[PDB]
RNA sequence: GAGCAAACCGGAUUAGAUACCCGGGUAGUCCACGCCCUAAACGAUGCGCGCUAGGUCUCUGGGUCUCCUGGGGGCCGAAGCUAA
RNA sequence: CCGCGGUAAUACGGAGGGCGCGAGCGUUACCCGGAUUCACUGGGCGUAAAGGGCGUGUAGGCGGCCUGGGGCGUCCCAUGUGAA
């Protein structure tokens, strides 16, 4: 080109359609470990989104029981949070699964006393 | 009729043998609002001594910014006579006059000077290197000196 | 409208190719850019205009495809 | 580079040293025209034609003050050879100081240009 | 307070700075340049006049670190209420005046501005007028009020300074007698 | 809006007559004095209150500010419209200013309820912009708070005759008028 | 093709020594013709021009030659610049 | 964003208290912004990323002083257009 073109800004979440939410199907209910010093088993899930048709990894909030996510449960991805990513904890997870909504297969953690239920 | 506003006071710490010891610096602007302004920076172990020291220093070294002043010939009511662009080092500052109600639209370094300057309404722009210290401030100061009218 | 140019080519029948040159301010850049275009102009007598003449072309109804101009007259 | 830039630079450089006089530069009709405004605006004490080695030059009287940095603290070229800078009467620009423009009308200060209602390349700014 | 007769002491000094070209009368043998006293006089009138103004309430900080001058700067300085800097001009005396407290001086009487350049520079920033007995070696541009003459040589320094002091007192109404530093020679 | 108004007036700690009413901050330190805020705090806090006062949506509010911002002169008052520009210009506001209603909300309902007139034509649009030289009369069928209004003075920019229960917007009131 | 010396062949040292040390030694290092085209190819600083204190040593030319003036190489340093 | 939680956590959940200002509020997606990050406004290249190994020279970019013609750029005026 006349001048080299630099890479521009990229959107944080490509839920495609710039949509607020996208629904996908769980491929696998994996568990990833944190980075930096923190350690634990963060519960995550690969999801096949309809919109992008993209496959993504999403965080599953709440202590949950075991959690209510299985091999092929329908789920909604919020991108909850600005990015919806958990950078400090787990790289590669762009979105959060909304179970607060309790929409789809993701059930809400029951009887959660604390306010984060919201 | 010397208004006295204080730009700000900083703690300015220093380290010496096994020990930190701070002094205070106060920047004080003094002006008639009729065309005379002075800036003085004085330091002292205590904030008050510093401010008073600065005020006295500011009183010395006064400069005739051409804004409005006491009813006589008029400067520009809280605004500048004309647009000037000044480059100091990599820093370039641009000042453009504005009508009343515009406000002082500028980045902080430029703003802080223009306000004590007595300018109420201006449109500004910092371009090039924006080291506030390095030359944005110096650049602003030169820009002000340059103004005629 | 009316344009001025030179007859670059006599070769065709009843037609002449006039090369009009134009300068103008470009709307975006405002740079003064110059470009020229060739327009086929209708020459009925086929003796009217010879190569080398400077002529004024005028907007006309379509005579032929890719021809919308008639030789108004000879500038020279 | 640019003759005008050279002159502004020479004065800028000389003032820093605090030279009373300065061969601002070899004389040119345009350069002298510029200096005249510099004089009227009060930036320089004045200038004079001088002969150096049989070549015409313009001595520029520097004019400084007691308080601090030179009377002409700023002086920066704007239009430059790589990119010319032309401005409409609309955006002459304003500052506490003046800008010297060159118009078909002549070289005028920003205020003067406004009066004339003319535009032109913006040679430089001083204040 | 005058004396054109001064030709005995000051006159030219050998070395050079092209800028102080106007102040030089000509070159003598030994290649020493000679300062034209006629100009020296012109400058003194202008200079001294500035001086009469300042002594009503104003102070002048005299600065002479140079060795030839060092003793004299004290005497003439003591001779008036004025404060001097004899030994070594601490940096920031003017610029960071607050650290070394006093009131910022109205002016500075610097002997050898070239040597004393740090002091002169601080004045410029402060916009404090600068007077100086400066010769062929220094930049005239920097000095606000220049007394072109031998910057070196006690016979010279003593003369200008002592007189400048007398003028200070004379302006004061002191009616003080002749200067003691002459013995210093 | 139509949410608990009272708490907002407190906490903004600025007097807000969401009703005509009292200033003290609701919680933790109603008593303690809080004073001049920083520019930053000022900017955000200013937004919510300037808006909250009018009880108007951000969408409407934004347009008004943008216009006042472009025009020269201090944005704040020009924006403010004591009667000057925009904000107090709204018909709903004027009725409040006129004393027809005790509060701005009440005025809003009156205007919506149709108990208001402008130029005799009845207008129930609170967003209605009142221009200078318009009369804001109280609907014939209605008539009430005018009493008690009798002693109260009115902005120089406006005026009202208690008898007709009419009033006029004389001119755009300056912030000083505010 | 004298000397030197990757690889290599030996000696020693070492826990081991595919190394450093010692004895040998081929390519190569030299010449010609052609090819390769790299580098801490470094001032780690693209070229030209103008302007902005000086001091000191030095190479080369001119001068009225105990110093001035022109070109080049160093050191110290005004103003200024720099994150230092 | 930097990060917080491995038995004293102002960083997780609730509560009390506090600060700001819910007929909506918050999330997800997508576009512009911040991004002068495809630095013109408004950045840099001795040692931080960045001078090409050096030259010769093509295209191209740039061009000392004075006068006269032209008026292409440039500036001004009027007018037309710049729909809703």
């Amino acid at each position: 080109n006349y001048k080299k073109r630099l890479l521009g800004t990229a959107f944080k979440s490509s839920p495609f359609g710039g949509s607020s939410h996208a629904k996908g199907i769980v491929l696998e209910k994996l568990g990833i470990e944190s980075k930096q010093p923190n350690s634990a088993i963060r519960k995550c899930v690969r999801v096949q989104l309809i919109k992008n048709g993209k496959k993504v990894t999403a965080f599953v909030p709440n202590d949950g029981c075991l959690n209510f996510v299985d091999e092929n449960d329908e789920v909604l991805l919020a991108g909850f949070g600005r990015k919806g990513k958990a950078k400090g904890d787990i790289p590669g997870v762009r979105f959060k699964v909304v179970k607060v909504s309790g929409v789809s297969l993701l059930a809400l953690w029951k009887e959660k006393k604390e306010k984060p239920r919201s | 009729g010397l208004q006295d506003e204080v730009m700000n006071i900083k703690p300015v710490q220093k380290q010496t043998r096994a020990g930190q010891r701070t002094r205070f610096k106060a920047v004080v602007v003094v002006g008639d609002s009729n065309g005379h302004v002075g800036l003085g920076i004085k330091t002292a172990k205590e904030v008050a001594g510093a401010i008073r020291a600065g005020i006295i220093i500011a009183k010395l070294s006064v400069i005739p910014i051409r804004r409005g002043y006491w009813g006589t010939n008029l400067g520009q009511p809280h605004s500048l006579a004309t647009k000037t662009t000044g480059k100091c080092g990599s820093v370039t500052v641009r000042l453009i006059p504005a009508p009343r109600g515009s406000g002082i639209v500028a980045s902080p370094a430029v703003k802080k000077l223009l306000q004590l300057a007595g300018v109420e309404d201006v449109y500004t722009q910092s371009n090039g290197k924006t080291r506030t210290l390095e030359n944005t401030l110096k650049a602003a100061f030169v820009a002000i000196g340059n103004t005629y009218g | 409208k009316i344009l001025t140019g030179t007859v670059v080519s006599t070769k065709m029948h009843r037609t002449i190719v006039i090369r009009r040159a134009y300068l103008h301010y470009i709307p975006k850049y405002n740079r003064y850019e110059k470009r020229h275009k060739n327009v086929p102009v209708h020459v009925s007598p086929a003796f009217r205009v010879q190569v080398g003449d400077i002529v004024t072309v005028g907007q006309c109804r379509p005579i032929s495809k890719t021809v919308r101009f008639n030789v108004v007259k000879v500038s020279a | 580079s640019s003759v005008l830039a050279d002159a502004l630079n020479a004065i800028n450089n000389a003032e820093k040293t605090g030279k009373r006089q300065v061969l601002i530069r070899p004389s040119s009709k345009v350069i002298i025209k510029f200096l005249q405004v510099m004089q009227k605006h009060g930036y320089i004490g004045e200038f004079e034609y001088i002969d150096d080695h049989r070549s015409g030059k313009i001595v520029v009287q520097l004019n400084g003050r007691l308080n601090k940095c030179g009377v002409i603290s700023p002086r920066f070229n704007v239009k430059i050879g790589d990119i010319e800078k032309w401005t409409a009467n609309l955006l002459p620009a304003r500052q506490f100081g003046y800008v010297i423009l060159t118009t078909s009308a002549g070289i005028m200060d920003h205020e003067e240009a406004r009066r004339k209602h003319v535009s032109g390349k913006i040679l430089g700014f001083v204040y | 307070a005058q004396l054109l007769l001064a030709a005995n002491t000051h006159l030219g000094a050998r070395n050079v700075q092209v800028h102080q070209e106007p102040y030089v009368f000509n070159a003598r043998p030994d290649g020493v340049h000679v300062i034209n006293v006629g100009k020296t006089w012109e400058k003194l009138v202008l200079a001294a006049r500035i001086i009469a103004a300042i002594p009503n309430p104003e102070d002048v900080v005299a600065i002479s670190s140079r060795t030839f001058g060092q003793r004299a700067v004290l005497k003439f300085a003591a001779h008036t209420g004025a404060t001097p800097i004899a030994g070594r001009f601490t940096p920031g005396s003017f610029t960071n005046y607050i650290t070394r407290s006093f009131k910022e001086p109205r002016l500075v009487i610097v002997t050898d501005p070239r040597s004393d350049a740090q002091a002169i520079k601080e004045a410029s920033y402060v916009n404090i007028p600068v007077i100086a007995l400066t010769d062929l070696d220094s930049p005239s541009e920097f000095v606000d009020v220049a007394i072109p003459c031998n910057n070196r040589g006690k016979h010279s320094i003593g003369l200008i300074w002592y007189l400048l002091a007398r003028e200070v007192l004379r302006l004061r109404g002191a009616l003080v007698d002749r200067t003691q530093p002459w013995s210093i020679m | 809006y139509e949410s608990s108004r009272l708490d907002a007036e407190l906490k903004l700690a600025g007097e807000f007559g969401l009703k005509n009413k009292k200033e003290i901050y609701r919680i933790s330190f109603q008593l303690s004095k809080i004073r001049r805020a920083a520019r930053d705090l000022l900017t955000r806090d200013e937004k919510d209150p300037k808006r909250l006062f009018e009880g108007n949506a951000l969408i409407r509010r934004l347009v008004r500010v943008g216009v006042l911002s472009e025009d020269k002169k201090k944005l704040d008052y020009v924006l403010a419209l004591k009667v000057e520009d925009f904000l107090e210009r709204r018909l709903q506001t004027q009725v409040y200013k006129l004393g027809l209603a005790k509060s701005v909300h009440h005025a809003r309902v009156l205007i919506t309820q149709r108990h208001i007139a402008v130029g005799k034509q009845i207008v129930n649009i609170p967003s209605f912009m009142v221009r200078l030289d318009s009369e804001k009369h109280i609907d014939f069928a209605p008539t009430s708070p005018f009493g008690g209004a009798r002693p109260g003075r009115v902005a120089r920019r406006n005026a009202a005759r208690k008898a007709e229960a009419s009033g006029e917007a004389a001119d755009e009131a300056d912030e000083a008028d505010e």
